[PDB]
């Protein structure tokens, strides 16, 4: 229980002192048990939280502070040509931490290699941001957008119609958090 | 809020906005317009708040939301 | 807003330019070599002491594994619990891990801490479907709710044991998940049934199928080998020429 | 006493006739109030930080265009081996020594066949067979190893520079002091 | 019983006369229990239906010839009666042993050939 | 499942107690013209209900409250 | 559940309560609480943000703004 | 004042009080382990560092000496020999008596020396303690009662026991002389292993280890070998 | 020859029953009738849980009790049991890391840091002295964060509700410095094998400086409410109380451990990371019951406090990942600009990384006290077996053994002393 | 299963009995006829258990049972 070698110095306790042996006066002793005066000086503490101010936000008027790195909802993104950055390379699939992407892939009309299919399972997702990491065309990010509740889970499976028309959505902030995180990713 | 702020913002927003306030915020706040979203809403700036309320918005429909 | 008046603001002040960072490259191994001789030293003391039961012994880094007989189990944790060099009297994990490919499919292992030498040791042996090991309750009462994991997730059965009852799995449960050969989301799933009032159990359908990627292994082995690091104190001597 | 000035603190501070206010009518006037300061905290935001002011480091060695080989940093692939020893591994070792310090010199020839002789012993006998045979005289030589006591495991700190258990004395200042049933420890 | 009200110390059969008194405990232990049995778990058969059934989980195991065998079959036996007296497992799991509970019921592998084909493998 | 014996005092201290201090309400609406000999008499019944009182304080009848060196020396005289 | 005084209301918070999440591909979970009750809002994320559990209370609190009860049984 | 280390005081670590003859204790426990390795073959390592390191710690602990040693075990050499029957394990038992109230010693033999284990009446407050701490085994069987009935009742108790305070054909065993706080701590300095009543909990599981020792015979050759490809793993090559 | 040679049963055992040795006889220390002596008197069962706070999310202990006092406590656990164990096997080392922010959820980048350490041992690496620096500065904001749960939630269980609402202010601005590195309030997967996945912020030190400045205050005025309340003292005072050698024996660490007077902690006896370059002093009790516990657990909030300031001035420059793609994945620039990038980048996010093959058992000091992890590796990209010990799954298991014969307010504050979240104790 | 239904409220204990998909709810009103009509227009089989046992202040046992059933089996 202590280790192996030469004690600790002084690691035994004193001897215990008695009642009589104790340092404090009586006076002090009786007036703390029948005044309660620890108890009053917490409650003089609640006394000057009282007077300090809240720490309160009004929601949804005043919202809390996110970061650029924030991971809300997915948004599949364009150039600014208004191509589709995704060529189907599947990278996001393979790291899904919950399998919650599934891609179909072909070529595209003009041989282009494009998606089929992007259905992302919301309600698999952990909300961990590899798929993003993984990218190399930033294609699938996360947007800063927590605020989505629906109302049957049907609405949770984002299919590529979906993803598409978040980015058209939100790509200035999109483009802005990318533009703040991407020295550092 | 507090007496001395409450009644300053009341010398600023008048008594008709003052009202306005309570019905939807809950709050009496005076700052700065900073802009218009294309939905109707309306962003206000006060550096001089509690950290965090420095920013908010004045929604353009009565069943606002988020 | 009113400043602290004697506290600045800490972005305001200039920081000194960081120019050509340096760091020597380290092979994190070498910091284990001077404790190489004695972690030998230990385990060869220790089969010596206990040659009935400790067939070999093992040392990777700062770690000595002892291998033993399950029927050794009683006596090597008592001389690991109550001896004077071998003062070990936590468990800090009792678990099993699976190999299909032995005839003894399950290996337990037991890991201890010397809170006296500031030491640790992990204790192997094996056991099966069918062969039991001796429990350790009667040495470490912290050892009763491993057991109880060990056997509710693998099989493994603990002769001696008080309550040996599943602590994880639910109640009517069949299988043992850690188990290679059981699945992994299982062979039945829950659900409310309306007409029955109740929650049924059914068999197990999956809207998506589980996408195994294992097949994504490189083609090519991408470790090798490594390095032999035992000390000269534990190899054989060379003959000498002439 | 502990405490620090709360004009050093980065919280709102009162202000006049409220400071002496709150000066007067409060427990430790060196207590903050815990509410952040707008032009310093958190300010500017992470998203108005300049992208281009911040750098991306190397280090020279590892990160040089020309004096690194990788096969010299391949760390990972220079892994230890687990160093595995059995009952006839240990038989072999008392029986012959080792590479460190041999029983018999064993030079030239009629030496390698006395280094199976080692081997084949060990895989015949256990460590108990030998023990019991060669007498209680090798039973003292199991010891005579690590200077006639049992060998004690390795502690895991190196804070001292060698493997040791680590040193749990009491701290010069105790935090309760003697008035709480608490000790404080270096 | 120590810590828990029906616990048992886990025992290795010593030999085939010693474990065969085991399994007949067993089964008196169960077929007495069915009554109590029937009352917490409200199940909508007959006792005599819950002693049948309870005969049939140790009649699949009548032909076991190994002793070691026998002692994991007869810990899993008196685990299933520690969570059962107790009432521990809810009525779900327990009239879930009954195999006729399900909305295709009993009938759940075909017949034989022709009609397991023209259904499509049941 | 017994129940606990010191729901019982509970009731009865209380019914005891409550009963004496009833007894004593005539007396704070009566005291100017019992004077010194109701006080005297007063202050007799108020002491022996407080004797009964010191009673199960003394017992912990409401039990309420009640909520290590070896003995084996061993001593060396050496060899035979 | 079956002991809440009508009316009812369920909220699915998170990705475990919603699908599974990270545990929908294990033979101890159940994929969905909606498997076993009825829900009226689902909330993303792991874990949702407090805006984001309070912008679900909000949707809900829409929804019984939005119910209609003397008026219901005044059409049939 | 501090002279003395008062029994049963804590010691910092929770439940370990301190140990009221803790020299005695740790020789006690050293020699008994000592005399268990008989059973013990001489060839095991088991026993030879058993050994080795008992006889290490038995040797600082006989290093110091308690003051008034030599003038205490001198009467207590004599005190033994003119009263043996007194402190007798096969005439009172292994445990000095059954008047539990009153003071209990039996000699008893380690390893060729001897020890004598007296048990003390615990000191409880006079204002809790009934008759003295007399054990109360209920109240006398009484009235029409059997022959059998009265044996189970203990009645021929009454020609064994004595009145505590009879003390007449006896003579009162006293107790040894303690080491010093000082000395104590040197002793500590000396041994490493800690404070000295946790000392003793490691010693006295040296002793419980040596029956488990002899029983499983740890000694003799290894039971099951590895059969092949039992501790193989994943290594390459 | 087992199992052949079990089949008849040739052979027994040896349990430790057979191994029972009789006490010695000499230093030993401490029937019907018409008496009401031999009656005998019935117990009753409670089925106790689930309390309000959430980290005693799922608890359903059963205690048998005669009167008001416990005589036999029996935790079932496993209502949060979701198979992470198994999970963990079909998933690449980088995959699996999430899965460790999900155990202790009060705790995270203290979980993924043993995860870490682990897998950093067996792929024999070395992280840069900047990871060292940033992974104990957030180990200490986590320890931080768990304490004013754990010592907040227990005092709100024992009745007091102030300190709870004053310190998890304090939890809301320690979490903008989690979502600022990363972009989750809670579970954040910044730390990682090689180091930690981006550099911080370029302001955040400043910011954390700024609440330093201002957090000992904190710790002030909730220690006002709790430490010489008397009615805090009455019932944390001989409350659940472990010996030395028993919290040893129960597989007790941490707190548990170091409340009974042993001076314990992994962070100095296995330094790991910056550990051994910071100055901290560790908390030791003195009558192991809920009362020490309690005061240890302060006396770490100043600890830890005084522990990120010093490595706020330490700081090194440098890489915050380990220079090397072929471990941790390179720069979204060099992936985008050079070939063998591009290479490392693709590999390292579809197969993962290989681990050399061995096993690894690494502890590491967790706030809720020692947090292990046992790693089987088969040379390839997944673990061959991950096997995580919580500290609280064997506090839970000694909690019959502590609270036999208190009573049932007794057991409720048992349990807030140990810091116990669900999440970790079933896997 | 198309679930035509007259009060959200009620209907909610019937999707937990089917996976995503599977039970759709619309609403409707038995003097509605389009909200008939766009029920069936996808289904194989169309079931009809409507119906009181008692006049409403909206329905006669003549509007329930035969201009329900009229204005339903039209659709059919
Ligand atoms: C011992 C008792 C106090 C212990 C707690 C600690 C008090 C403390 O720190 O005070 C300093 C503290 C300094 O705070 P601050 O952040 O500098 O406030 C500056 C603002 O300009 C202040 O803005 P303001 O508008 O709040 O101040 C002007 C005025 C505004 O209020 C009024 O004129 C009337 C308000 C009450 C009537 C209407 C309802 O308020 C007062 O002068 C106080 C009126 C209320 C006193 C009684 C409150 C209930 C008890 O002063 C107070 O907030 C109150 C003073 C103490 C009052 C004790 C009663
Ligand atoms: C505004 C301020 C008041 C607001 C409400 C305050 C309520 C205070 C209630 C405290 C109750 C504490 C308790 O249960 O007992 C504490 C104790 C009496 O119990 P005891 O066993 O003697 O404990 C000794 C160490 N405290 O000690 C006591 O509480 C006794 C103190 C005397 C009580 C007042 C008597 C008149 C002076
Ligand atoms: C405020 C409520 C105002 C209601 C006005 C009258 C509405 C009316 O005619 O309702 C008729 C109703 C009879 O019930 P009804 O809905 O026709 O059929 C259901 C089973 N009786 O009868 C009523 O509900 C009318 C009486 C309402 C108060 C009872
Ligand atoms: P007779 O001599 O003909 O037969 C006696 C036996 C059966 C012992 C044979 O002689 C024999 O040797 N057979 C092989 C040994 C054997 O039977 N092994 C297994 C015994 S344990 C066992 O069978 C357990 C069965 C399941 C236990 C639970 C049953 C009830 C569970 C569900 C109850 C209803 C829902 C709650
Ligand atoms: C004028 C007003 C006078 C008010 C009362 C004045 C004081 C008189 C009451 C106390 C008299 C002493 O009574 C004393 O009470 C204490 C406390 O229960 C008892 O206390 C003792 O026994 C009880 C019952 O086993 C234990 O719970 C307790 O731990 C133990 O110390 C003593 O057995 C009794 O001697
Ligand atoms: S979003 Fe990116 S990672 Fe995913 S498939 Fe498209 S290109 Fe590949
Ligand atoms: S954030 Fe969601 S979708 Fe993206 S990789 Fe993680 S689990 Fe998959
Ligand atoms: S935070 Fe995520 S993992 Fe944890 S319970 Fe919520 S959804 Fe599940």
């Amino acid at each position: 229980a202590t280790p192996a070698g030469p004690p600790p110095k002084n690691f035994r306790l004193p001897p215990p002192k008695n009642w009589d042996e104790e340092s404090e006066s009586t006076i002090d002793k009786v007036g703390k048990y029948f005044l309660m005066t620890e108890m009053l000086r917490g409650m003089y503490v609640l006394l000057e939280q009282f007077f300090r101010p809240p720490y309160t936000i009004y929601y949804p008027f005043e919202k809390g502070p996110i970061s650029p790195r924030f991971r809300g909802e997915h948004a599949l993104r364009r150039y600014p040509s208004g191509e589709e950055r995704c060529i189907a390379c599947k990278l996001c699939e393979a790291v899904c931490p919950a399998q919650a992407i599934t891609i179909e892939a072909e070529e595209r009309a003009d041989g282009s290699r494009r998606t089929t299919r992007y259905d992302i399972d919301m309600t698999k997702c952990i909300y961990c941001g590899f798929c993003q990491e993984s990218c190399p065309v930033d294609a699938i990010v996360e947007s800063p957008n927590a605020e989505y509740a629906t109302e049957t889970r049907e609405e949770l499976l984002y299919n590529k119609e979906k993803l598409l028309a978040n980015g058209d959505k939100w790509e200035p902030e999109l483009a802005a958090a990318i533009r703040a995180d991407a020295p550092y990713r | 809020s507090y007496p001395t702020r409450t009644l300053a913002n009341l010398r600023k927003i008048g008594l008709k906005e003052y009202f306005r306030q309570l019905l939807y915020i809950g709050d009496t706040k005076y700052g700065e317009l900073v802009g218009v979203d294309k939905f109707g809403n309306k962003f206000y700036e006060n550096k001089e708040e509690l950290p965090l309320r420095t920013r908010w918005v004045d929604y353009a429909k009565h069943d606002y939301d988020a | 807003v009113a400043l602290p008046k004697d506290a600045p603001n800490p972005r305001a002040i200039p920081r000194e330019p960081v120019g050509e960072i340096k760091q020597a490259l380290v092979n994190p191994a070498d910091k284990y070599q001077s404790k190489a001789d004695n972690l030998h030293k230990y385990g060869a003391w220790l089969m010596s002491c206990l040659p009935k039961y400790i067939q070999q012994f093992s040392v990777w880094k700062d770690e000595l594994t002892i291998y033993i007989c399950p029927t050794g189990v009683i006596p090597v944790f008592s001389f690991l619990k109550y001896n004077t060099n071998a003062e070990f009297t936590q468990v800090s994990d009792i678990t099993a891990v699976d190999f299909p490919t032995r005839e003894m499919r399950f290996e337990i292992v037991y890991n201890l801490l010397s809170v006296r030498h500031n030491a640790r040791i992990r204790v192997k042996t094996y056991a099966d479907e069918v062969t039991p090991v001796p429990s350790i309750t009667s040495l470490y009462m912290g050892a009763n709710w491993y057991e109880r994991e060990v056997y509710d997730m693998f099989g493994v059965l603990f002769v001696g044991h008080p309550d040996l009852r599943r602590i994880m799995t639910d109640y009517g449960f069949e299988g043992h998940p850690l188990r290679k050969d059981f699945p992994l989301t299982g062979y039945t799933e829950i659900r409310y049934d309306e007409e029955k009032k109740r929650i049924v159990v059914e068999p197990l359908e999956l809207t998506q199928a589980f996408r195994n990627f294992e097949g994504g292994s490189s083609a090519w082995d991408q470790v090798g080998p490594g390095i032999d690091r035992t000390p000269d104190t534990f190899k054989l001597p060379t003959p000498k020429p002439e | 006493s502990n405490a620090v000035s709360i004009t050093k603190k980065y919280t709102v501070q009162s202000t006049g006739i409220w400071e002496r206010i709150r000066r007067a009518l409060v427990i430790d006037p060196n207590r903050s109030n815990g509410v952040p300061l707008n032009p310093y905290n958190r300010n500017p935001s992470p998203g108005d930080n300049p992208p281009l002011e911040y750098t991306d480091p190397v280090t020279i060695p590892a990160g040089d265009i020309a004096d690194n080989p990788y096969w010299k940093r391949d760390f990972r692939r220079n892994y230890p081996r687990p160093s595995v020893i059995a009952q006839a591994q240990q038989v072999a070792l008392l029986s012959v020594g080792s590479a460190a310090q041999p029983r018999v010199e064993l030079i030239g020839e009629e030496g390698t066949k006395a280094l199976v002789a080692a081997e084949e012993e060990g895989k015949e006998k256990g460590v108990a067979k030998y023990l019991e045979e060669k007498g209680a005289e090798e039973a003292k030589r199991v010891l005579a190893l690590t200077g006639g006591l049992p060998p004690t495991p390795s502690g895991q700190t190196m804070v001292t520079g060698q493997w040791d258990v680590h040193k749990y004395g009491l701290a010069e200042e105790q935090s309760y002091g003697g008035s709480y049933p608490c000790r404080s420890f270096v | 019983v120590q810590p828990t009200k029906f616990a048992v110390t886990v025992r290795q059969s010593r030999n085939w006369a010693d474990a065969k008194q085991r399994v007949i405990a067993a089964y008196r232990a169960w077929i007495r229990a069915a009554p109590e049995i029937q009352t917490m778990y409200s199940i909508p058969f007959p006792v005599s239906h819950i002693r049948t059934r309870i005969r049939q989980e140790f009649e699949r195991h009548r032909y076991v010839n190994k002793l070691n065998v026998v002692d994991v079959l007869l810990q899993q036996s008196n685990a299933d009666f520690q969570e059962t007296m107790n009432f521990w497992r809810q009525q779900s799991h327990v009239m879930a042993f009954f195999k006729e509970e399900h909305f295709r019921g009993e009938k759940r592998l075909p017949s034989n050939f022709i009609t397991g084909f023209l259904e499509g493998r049941n | 499942s017994p129940f606990n014996i010191s729901f019982f005092i509970y009731g009865l201290v209380f019914l005891l107690l409550d009963l004496e201090i009833l007894l004593l309400y005539p007396f704070a609406v009566s005291e100017y013209v019992n004077s010194a000999y109701g006080l005297a008499a007063a202050l007799i019944f108020i002491g022996i209900i407080t004797i009964g009182f010191v009673y199960e304080l003394g017992h912990d009848a409401l039990k309420v409250h009640s909520r290590l060196k070896s003995s084996v020396v061993i001593s060396y005289l050496g060899n035979i | 559940y079956d002991q809440m005084p009508d009316p009812r209301w369920v909220i699915s918070m998170g990705s475990c309560a919603n699908g599974g999440g990270y545990y929908h591909y294990s033979y101890s979970v159940v994929r969905g609480c909606d498997r076993i009750v009825p829900v009226d809002v689902y909330v993303p994320g792991c874990p949702p943000t407090s805006e984001a559990l309070m912008y679900g209370i909000f949707q809900l609190q829409r929804k019984m703004r939005n119910t209609k009860i003397t008026r219901m049984w005044y059409r049939k | 004042k501090g002279k003395f280390l008062v029994p049963g005081a804590p010691t910092g670590l929770t439940g370990l009080g301190t140990h009221p003859s803790p020299r005695s204790a740790l020789l006690y426990l050293y020699h008994s382990t000592l005399e268990k390795l008989k059973q013990i073959p001489e060839h095991s390592v088991y026993r030879q560092s058993v050994e080795a390191v008992t006889r290490h710690r038995l040797a600082l602990v006989e290093s110091v000496v308690p003051e008034g040693y030599d003038a205490w075990v001198e009467r207590a050499k004599k005190l033994l020999e003119e009263h043996a029957d007194q402190f007798d394990p096969t005439k009172v038992g292994p445990e000095g008596g059954e008047e539990v109230q009153g003071a209990r010693a039996v000699k008893v033999e380690r390893d060729g020396r001897v020890f004598v284990v007296s048990r003390l009446p615990k000191e409880e407050d006079e204002r809790v303690l009934e008759w003295d701490g007399e054990v109360d085994e209920g109240p006398e069987l009484e009235g029409s009662r059997t022959l059998e009935e009265k044996i189970e009742g203990g009645l021929e108790k009454i020609f064994t026991r004595r009145d505590v305070k009879d003390t007449v054909g006896r003579v009162e065993w006293e107790p040894e002389p303690q080491l010093t706080a000082e000395q104590v701590a040197e002793l500590e300095n000396k041994i490493g292993a800690g404070l000295i009543e946790e000392v003793i909990q490691v010693a006295e599981g040296e002793l419980k280890l040596v029956d488990t020792m002899v029983k499983a015979r740890v000694w003799e050759p290894l039971e099951e070998q590895p059969r092949p490809g039992q501790w193989e793993y994943f290594e390459r090559k | 020859a087992e199992p052949q040679d079990g089949f008849q049963g040739t052979r027994l055992i040896p349990t430790g029953a057979d191994f029972q040795s009789p006490p010695d006889p000499f230093i030993d220390e401490g029937v019907d009738e018409d008496s009401v002596e031999g009656r005998k008197v019935r117990h009753y069962t409670v089925n106790f849980g689930p309390q309000h706070p959430a980290a005693h999310g799922v608890l359903r202990l059963i205690l048998e009790l005669n009167g008001e006092e416990i005589v036999r406590a029996d935790p079932h656990v496993g209502l949060l049991h979701r198979g992470t164990e198994k999970l963990c096997e079909y998933k690449t080392y980088m995959q699996a890391l999430p899965y460790f922010d999900r155990l202790d959820y009060v705790s995270m980048m203290t979980n993924e840091q043993v995860f870490s350490l682990a897998v950093e041992k067996l792929l024999n690496i070395e992280i840069p002295p900047r990871a060292k620096f940033i992974r104990t500065m957030f180990g200490e904001i986590t320890r931080i964060l768990n304490h004013l749960m754990s010592v907040l939630s227990h005092a709100m269980d024992v009745g007091a509700l102030t300190p709870f609402l004053w310190g998890f202010e304090e939890r809301e601005k320690l979490m903008e410095f989690y979502e600022r590195v990363s972009g989750a309030r809670l579970h954040a997967a910044y730390v990682r094998p090689g180091g930690v996945h981006q550099d911080i912020p370029v302001g955040l030190l400043d910011d954390i400086y700024q609440w330093a400045t201002q957090f000992g205050d904190r710790i002030d005025e909730t220690e006002e409410m709790l430490t010489d309340n008397r009615i805090w003292i009455n019932r944390l005072k001989g409350v659940g109380v472990v010996s030395a050698a028993d919290a040893l024996n129960l597989s007790f660490t941490g707190v548990m451990l170091r409340g009974s007077g042993v001076p314990w902690d992994v962070r100095k006896s296995s330094p790991y990371d910056a550990y051994d370059q910071v100055e901290f002093d560790v908390p030791v009790g003195i009558n192991g019951d809920c009362y020490d516990r309690y005061l240890c657990r302060m006396e770490e909030f100043r600890q830890s406090l005084r522990i990120i300031h010093q490595c706020l001035n330490k700081m090194p420059a440098g890489p915050v990942r380990y220079e090397d793609y072929k471990i941790t994945p390179p720069p979204r620039a060099a992936m985008k600009e050079n070939m063998e990038a591009l290479i490392h980048h693709f590999l390292l996010f579809t197969k993962g990384y290989a681990v050399p093959p061995g096993d690894t058992y690494t502890a590491i000091e967790a706030p809720k006290g020692e947090m292990g992890v046992y790693v089987v590796s088969d040379g390839s990209e997944r673990p061959y077996r991950v096997h995580i010990r919580a500290p609280g799954f064997a506090h839970l298991s000694g909690f019959d053994h502590i609270t036999r014969g208190h009573l049932l307010a007794d057991a409720v504050a048992v349990i807030g002393t140990m810091d116990l979240v669900f999440g970790e104790v079933d896997r | 299963v198309i679930v035509p239904y007259r009060e959200e409220m009620a209907k909610r204990h019937l999707k937990v009995s089917g996976d995503l998909g599977r039970v759709i709810f619309m609403e409707f009103d038995l003097r509605n006829t389009q909200s008939i009509e766009e029920s069936v227009r996808h289904s194989d089989v169309v079931y009809n258990l409507i119906g009181r046992d008692y006049p409403t202040k909206n329905f006669s046992l003549a509007d329930v049972h035969i201009e329900g059933t009229e204005r339903i089996v039209e659709a059919v």
